[PDB]
């Protein structure tokens, strides 16, 4: 089902794309996995810990 | 852990890749060939070394 | 020197003795005010002490003999 | 007040001044090692990966 | 809006042909822009004159063999790659090498046209074991730019190359190596800035400094066409 | 040494913002050498106008609310950060927004100066839910490049602003996304020439051609150090 969805949005069914480097502008040799992961900012703010 | 995977990926080899069996005059033009995109990072080659 | 003190250790032969000698010399150069034997090169007195010990310019016997020479000369200046 | 001369004095006083980094639990003597500081703009200490 | 014009601080000439150029400070994220644009131009577009083909008498293949010569034929071609030729007038020259006897065949023993200079007379082309053995070959210096390996030519050109045209990778570009490296410039104004360090190293045909100047002059010209 | 120089061919303006600017012909190995230096400069630092301070009537700080207004003053400031203005002549302008009555308060309701153009006049600033509601606000628009947070400013500013001058963060740069493709050009004999197609996506405040002109100018200004070396 994940891959039927990836095909619905015209994305690589492998879920893993060709990324170019930002600094030197040359492609990363072998495909990289890219997608939206949900991140949480925890309560360990370095402002309070330093 | 990341440095060791970098070293392992760079000092490895393949059956038939860009620059398969050419001779290089040393390590410096090995680096030049890799950067130019004319030879793959791991492709069997004869290099003169001192 | 700045990054590794191996040469000083081979010149004295003991990590701990090297620390003691270098601290004595750095105290001489920081409070005693006497001039370094190697160029400053914008270093803290500790590192000049280590660099001097690297060149064999400062050994515990050398520090002893310089101190004794100056003290005996002051005692001569007493009379 | 944090004048801009304080920062110059700080970079002058911190040169060649080793600082001991510790992490607890200190299980062995290589758990407290003297580094040599580099002043950075932030609030997190920066550690060399190899150590 | 004149951005940040930097100051070249360190010109560390380590050798007569290998240098470190340290250049600070640049606006954050310009160390990589400039370093990579240079590195690319220096690697793949600087022009120079380089050996391209060799016809050795008594030879038809690179894997073939020649008696009297300590080195293989393959090692002879390899020694010919690292030959620092410098042509003054034209875009193609044919040199000849003829040596006999016992001793190293240095580049000093090449029959030279007056308008073709050789940077390193001590670059050992090959050695001679027997005194009755002699070596004869006909070398082709050509003018170009970039780096074109042997395979590209051997599959590109279909013209009937006579048996004996052993084919050499062409290191036209005079850059032996370049590597940049971006540190952080601790500027009272802002530390976010960065400084560039360029370890350059050439072949002798050009100095490192002239090489960086020529690379910058190339990119400048392309951008001049569209700067207005 | 036969280097052929590039020349802006045409601007393929696909959408109001999307522009596939063509740039040809280039030697082999220069499509990427230019393309990436451009992309970095266009996205690294380009000049644009951003809302920097706001000042609403009878509002002391942004953690408050207003009566009749559906959003908190913080959501109003976040709706103001994304205000796409283009200031023609000056370097710092002060716009005024006054509206009363039920309905959405959009950027079309800013009382326009002569030389200030709002390129997206449907950008909903706020919402008014009461017939007696009214919002009156003085929006300061500056010009600069990069991302300057409010904390950096107030630390660099020892001047004491009145209690009531809310401080919006400034994201000046107009270029949002940028990609490029190095296709192969068509020339009568030279078949190894390339062409660079740069697709820019912006807020609508920079014209694509002028953006590339600024980027090329910045690059040329910077390369002068290496050309005239020491």
């Amino acid at each position: 089902e994940i891959k039927e969805l990836l095909k619905l949005g015209d994305l690589p069914t492998s879920g893993q794309i060709r990324l170019y480097d930002g600094r030197t502008g040359e492609q990363f040799e072998r495909p990289v996995t890219v997608g939206y992961m949900y991140m949480l900012k925890l309560n360990h703010l370095v402002d309070d810990k330093m | 852990q990341d440095v060791v995977l970098g070293l392992y990926y760079m000092t490895r080899d393949c059956v038939n890749a860009k620059g398969e069996g050419m001779v290089l005059t040393g390590p410096k033009e090995a680096e030049r060939l890799y950067r130019s995109g004319l030879a793959s990072l791991h492709a069997r080659v004869k290099v003169r070394i001192t | 020197a700045r990054v590794t003190v191996q040469d000083a250790v081979e010149k004295i032969g003991n990590r701990f003795d090297l620390v003691l000698v270098a601290a004595r010399r750095a105290r001489q150069m920081q409070v005693g005010g006497k001039d370094p034997l190697v160029p400053e090169e914008n270093d803290k007195t500790t590192v000049i002490a280590l660099r001097e010990i690297e060149e064999g310019l400062i050994n515990n016997q050398i520090l002893d003999v310089r101190e004794r020479q100056e003290q005996q000369e002051q005692e001569a200046a007493e009379l | 007040r944090e004048e801009a001369v304080v920062w110059d004095i700080l970079d002058e006083v911190i040169r060649e001044h080793p600082v001991l980094l510790n992490r607890a639990p200190t299980l062995h003597r290589l758990g407290i090692q003297a580094f040599e500081p580099v002043l950075i703009e932030g609030k997190a200490i920066q550690l060399h990966p190899l150590v | 809006t004149e951005f940040l014009k930097p100051r070249l601080v360190d010109i560390e000439q380590v050798s007569s042909t290998h240098a470190k150029v340290t250049l600070e400070p640049l606006e954050r994220g310009f160390g990589h822009t400039l370093g990579n644009a240079l590195r690319r131009i220096l690697l793949s577009s600087m022009p120079g004159c380089a050996v391209t083909e060799v016809e050795i008498d008594g030879v038809l293949h690179e894997y073939s063999t020649k008696e009297g010569v300590q080195e293989d034929i393959l090692e002879i071609l390899l020694n010919l790659k690292g030959l620092a030729v410098r042509v003054q007038g034209k875009d193609e020259v044919i040199l000849t090498l003829n040596k006999s006897g016992i001793g190293p065949v240095t580049a000093a023993d090449i029959t030279h046209d007056g308008d073709v200079e050789i940077v390193k007379p001590q670059h050992v082309i090959c050695h001679l074991t027997d005194e009755n053995a002699s070596i004869s070959m006909r070398i082709k210096v050509q003018r170009g730019r970039g780096y074109v390996p042997a395979s590209t030519r051997i599959h590109s050109e279909e013209d009937e190359r006579p048996i004996g045209r052993l084919l050499v990778d062409a290191c036209y570009s005079p850059v032996e190596r370049i590597a940049y490296n971006v540190e952080a410039a601790r500027v009272e104004q802002r530390t976010d800035l960065d400084k560039l360090v360029i370890e350059m190293e050439t072949n002798g045909t050009i100095d490192p400094e002239e090489a960086i100047r020529r690379a910058a002059t190339i990119l400048a010209e392309q951008l001049e066409a569209f700067v207005d």
